[PDB]
């Protein structure tokens, strides 16, 4: 079963480094362009990075671009997303979210508001 | 709180789980593996249809398998005498995005539905000289991907609003809602009984429903992507299911699983319709590759390619005698095959 | 008698 | 002045271009997909190179074959078959000329009124164009093959050559201009190949059927000069022209769309 | 034939040239797409455009110059959007709507247009790029409460085009932040782009008359960059 | 929200509870149909034109 379980989360300081981690599973991983996706407290589905199949194309939010490294291991089926300077921006429940379709560039509805390849997710909080 | 049913779901998860893993005491690979293959299956475009504007979305074979509806995103539905490439109704549809349509099998009945959430119903048998819509099934709050009647009378829709209904026709009202699909609902099949049938949708699931107790029976979960198509295989035990995945899986009711994969590394793109042979042993998988192809649905190797369309294959269906498998694309062409 | 190859082969 | 007498080439150059055009009606009867006015036309172009190129392969065949000895034939009805050839001849080479006019304005229209264009080109309207052309090129063409001693007879064929030239360089050329002002707002919004296509299309139209056209030209104003005169014995190279457009028409009109390329 | 076979040939013949009618009206008819999020004002530009003239498809059918125009405001759909969009790799364009104000909820309308063009099927499909709310942001970015470095930090060095025009005598930020936002989707459409299909950039607010007459324009475009490169000469 | 987590975790117990057979008996039978039903397949096994009826 299509299945992303998500972890890593917690509460941090402004400023503090943090290291999101999803562990992929019942799906071809390499095949599948990755995503991160946060939803702040009453906000809407923030769409936050994107990976490529091979890593070898990444974008980001300018909220979070200069700021977030998402990368990926297609051995391990682990997507990370390492935060290295959060703010209280930043407090969301984030969500791996995968691309519907393989070898495809088009990820569409990874943030629509109920969508099944994306993870029960994790809360990220900052003081 | 949440996170203790969460986990009573996993672990009803984790159990459903192992006990499909106790069943799975052999591989239709393995048991399949002491019969002969069925060989290079060539078929040949016998009849090219060239009625429709547009790109065809849907198409269905009467029960009398001559007849055949079609229905493209121009508007139309067309019903075609396939043995003589003639029309024998052109249905102007109210609106021209139609992604669905079936026979009755009474024949009476033609049925659509689309990106408007109606299932627009159509009577062949008026005594006037022109098709007229009979019903316009409304309740759907998304569009129509499948509807297939169960009888002259009842008619079972799937829409991208996560549920199924079955539908009352004189009522015009949802007899019973379907609504455990968290995903976008995709392709729909009958079980040669029309007591059950099998939606798939946008989440890699497909769900075996019964019609007179309303009730999800069982979930099949081993797709990774969209189940675009869905189909019974003919002993009513067992179904198909096309993907986004690039995968056909064949899944059998009884073992609760997924009895088959079919799956090849050249094939990189969707399955966009699917149909089985009247033995089942031929499962015809539509591509988006352009191309159109054959598998043994027990050996599990491809058996032959259609490869008669420059554009999709939106829509395969074989006749219920088995003697053509038609093809439909967005090519606006309509190939059958035998 | 002659076959012109096409009209007009030579001034006439 | 030099000269390229060419005589048995003609049955060389003419079965091949009889293929070619065989090929691109053949494959536009087959795909019933190819049934767009646009087709339409290039069809009955191909249609009119083959009539070019059996008819010029008719003839010279009958003019070997009498050289040969091998046929024999009553005076008057020899003449009477070279009339005949030369009208089939002459109204596939007016009916080639106004195809090829007729696509250059089917693609002007596609162009210039691109969203009226199925209002304003249609398969009825196609057929109609075609019909005329044909019926008006025989018909002409027996006026000037009867009447083919009168000056007015080369003159009038030579002004309507010139018609379909400056009609091919004033749409061609403008569908360019407008092909040039999108790519400055390409580049412009992200910051040759039609000047060479141009090329290609009026290029190998005046190069291959503008000697023809001069040598009736020649003809009408200079009959007896000596360097017309040359030009005049020329007539085998500029009518094998005319057959290589009947080899070229195919694939710059038919075989660069990737629909006639897989069929 | 059969009496029976005769008549069903002729009932078919009159089906033929039935299509036949519903082919040239289907032709002169050029199909459109109208997509946006809820703030893009969507539902204004349907309401003016209209001017020209429970269900899942609201069909606005428009007239410019003698051209039919048919344009879908897709409604009443569910937020995924990735298997009903399949239906219009055959419309002349996709109106792409965006409310050019709200810069935090823009990178959605970024992903939403990458999303359709990257997509396999609308790989043909142009996109007319309304930038919508002009009024709105021009309120914005003169007021400076809000700052869209922070939403899109590479606005802190990006410098106006020099194709740019500040039409109504507009304010130099107030150009800045429009071509930014407007040269956003033209990075994404001008480097996944193949050339089979372009984006249309426009600059809107519900007040626009001539809406129609840009939607005219850029269908008049794409056709023309269509056949000019099935020509061989663009 | 709590609903569809109830909702989810009663499905999953029905849908546990449902009687299964070895995948080894379902093959069997899906095989049994497939030899059974070969000679009357008109795909797996091409009838001659005096019989197909569209290219009779
Ligand atoms: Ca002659």
């Amino acid at each position: 079963q299509v299945q992303l379980q998500e972890s890593g989360g917690g509460l941090v300081q402004p400023g503090g480094s943090l290291r999101l981690s999803c562990a992929a599973s019942g799906f071809t991983f390499s095949n599948y362009k990755m995503n991160w996706v946060r939803q702040a407290p009453g906000k809407g589905l923030e769409w936050v990075s994107d990976i490529s199949q091979s890593g070898a194309s990444i974008s980001y939010t300018g909220s979070v671009k200069g700021r977030f490294t998402i990368s990926r291991d297609n051995a391990k089926n682990t997507l990370y997303l390492q935060m290295n300077s959060l703010k209280p921006e930043d407090t969301a429940v984030y969500y791996c979210a995968r691309c519907p379709a393989p070898f495809t560039r088009d990820c569409f509805d990874v943030t629509s508001t109920t969508y099944a390849y994306r993870g029960q997710g994790t809360q990220v909080t900052v003081s | 709180e949440l996170d203790q049913l969460r986990q009573e779901a996993e672990q009803l998860k984790n159990q459903i789980r192992d006990a499909r893993k106790a069943c799975a005491d052999a591989t239709l690979s393995q048991i399949t593996n002491n019969i002969d293959p069925v060989g290079r299956i060539q078929m040949r475009t016998r009849r090219t249809l060239r009625g429709h504007l547009a790109k065809i979305y849907a198409m269905h074979w009467g029960t009398d398998s001559r007849l055949l509806v079609s229905a493209s995103q121009d508007g139309k539905l067309i019903i075609w005498d396939s043995y003589t490439t003639n029309k024998v109704h052109a249905i102007p549809l109210r609106s021209s995005w139609v992604m669905t349509c079936a026979y009755a099998p009474s024949g009476n009945y033609v049925a659509c539905g689309g990106l408007d959430n109606i299932c627009s119903i159509y009577n062949l048998k008026t005594r006037e000289g022109n098709v007229r819509v009979s019903r316009e099934l409304a309740g759907h709050t998304g569009y129509l991907s499948c509807c297939r009647f169960l009888d002259d009378n009842q008619i079972v829709t799937s829409s991208g609003d996560t549920t199924c209904a079955l539908w009352d026709i004189e009522t015009g009202q949802q007899t019973t809602t379907f609504t455990g699909h968290t995903g976008d609902v995709m392709s729909l099949s009958l079980a040669p009984d029309t007591r059950l049938f099998v939606s798939g949708a946008c989440d890699a699931s497909a769900k075996l429903w019964d019609v007179r107790e309303g009730m999800c029976r069982q979930t099949f979960t081993g797709h990774e992507s969209d189940i675009n198509a869905i189909c019974f295989f003919p002993n009513g035990n067992a179904f198909a299911t096309g993907s986004d995945d690039a995968t056909c899986r064949l899944f059998d009711l009884r073992a609760d699983q997924e009895l088959m994969t079919y799956s090849h590394d050249n094939i990189i793109c969707g399955i966009t319709s699917v149909s089985f042979s009247k033995s089942g042993r031929l499962l015809l998988a539509g591509y988006d590759d352009f191309n159109c192809n054959v598998w043994d649905a027990l050996k599990a190797d491809r058996a032959g390619v259609l490869a008669g369309h420059d554009n999709r294959v939106s829509c395969l269906g074989v006749t219920d005698d088995g003697m053509a498998v038609a093809t439909g694309s967005w090519d606006s062409f309509l190939k059958i095959w035998n | 008698y002659s076959m012109e190859h096409f009209r007009w082969g030579k001034p006439v | 002045l030099e000269v390229s007498i060419s005589d048995g080439l003609f049955l060389s150059l003419g079965l091949v271009s009889l293929v070619e055009n065989a090929l691109v009606v053949a494959t536009i009867a087959k795909n019933r997909n190819l049934h767009s006015p646009m087709y339409c036309f290039i069809c009955c172009l191909a249609l009119s190179d083959l009539l070019v190129s059996g008819s010029n392969v008719l003839e010279t065949a009958v003019i070997l074959l009498l050289e040969a000895g091998a046929l024999v034939a009553r005076a008057a009805v020899l003449q009477q078959l070279d009339n005949v050839i030369d009208v089939i001849t002459c109204s596939s080479m007016l009916s080639s000329l106004c195809f090829l006019g007729a696509i250059a304005v089917d693609r002007y229209i596609s162009i210039f009124y691109a969203l009226r264009y199925h209002s304003i080109v249609t398969l009825p309207r196609a057929r109609r164009a075609v019909a005329a052309i044909w019926v008006a090129s025989v018909v002409f063409s027996t006026l000037f093959i009867a009447y083919y001693d009168h000056v007015a007879v080369l003159l009038c064929l030579v002004v309507f050559f010139l018609a379909m030239l400056v009609l091919m360089a004033v749409l061609y050329v403008h569908m360019l201009a407008r092909a040039c002002q999108h790519a400055q707002g390409i580049a412009r919004l992200h910051k040759l190949k039609g000047a060479v296509t141009l090329t290609i299309l009026l290029g190998i139209f005046f190069l291959c059927w503008g000697p023809f056209f001069l040598h009736l030209t020649l003809i009408v104003l200079c009959p007896e000069h000596p360097t017309c005169g040359c030009i005049f014995k020329n007539f085998n190279l500029f009518l094998a022209l005319i057959i290589c457009n009947a080899i070229i028409d195919p694939l710059i009109y038919a075989f660069h769309s990737q629909e006639l390329r897989r069929t | 034939l059969s009496a029976e076979d005769k008549a069903a040939v002729e009932r078919s013949k009159m089906i033929e040239k039935q299509l036949q009618k519903d082919k040239q009206v289907y032709r002169a008819t050029h199909r459109l797409l109208l997509l946006g999020a809820d703030n893009s004002g969507k539902s204004t530009i349907v309401k003016q455009m209209r001017i020209y003239h429970t269900s899942g498809i609201f069909e606005t059918k428009f007239q410019v110059d003698k051209v039919n125009f048919h344009m879908f405001d897709v409604g009443a759909q569910r937020d995924e959007r990735r298997k009903w969009i399949q239906c219009f790799n055959d419309v002349t364009a996709i109106i792409f709507v965006v409310d050019s104000s709200d810069y935090n909820r823009l990178q959605e309308a970024l992903n939403d247009f990458k999303s359709i063009w990257n997509n396999r099927w609308l790989r043909t499909i142009s996109v007319i790029l309304f930038l919508n709310k002009q009024d709105l942001l021009a309120e914005k970015v003169l007021a400076g409460k809000s700052k869209i470095e922070d939403y899109f930090p590479e606005f802190a060095r990006y410098t106006t085009p020099e194709d740019a025009t500040p039409e109504p005598g507009e304010d130099p930020r107030v150009t800045r932040a429009k071509y930014f936002i407007r040269d956003e989707f033209l990075r994404i459409s001008t480097a996944s782009g193949d050339g089979r299909h372009y984006c249309y950039p426009h600059f809107t607010c519900s007040v626009d008359t001539e809406n129609a007459r840009r939607i005219f324009n850029d269908c008049r475009d794409i056709i023309q960059r269509m056949h000019l490169r099935q020509y061989e000469l663009l | 929200s709590i609903a569809q987590a109830r909702k989810l975790v009663e499905q999953l117990k029905m849908e546990a509870n449902i009687d299964r057979i070895k995948v080894s008996k379902a093959a069997a039978d899906l095989m049994a149909y497939c030899e059974a039903h070969a000679k009357e397949d008109p795909l797996l096994t091409p009838v001659p034109a005096s019989e197909n009826p569209f290219r009779e």
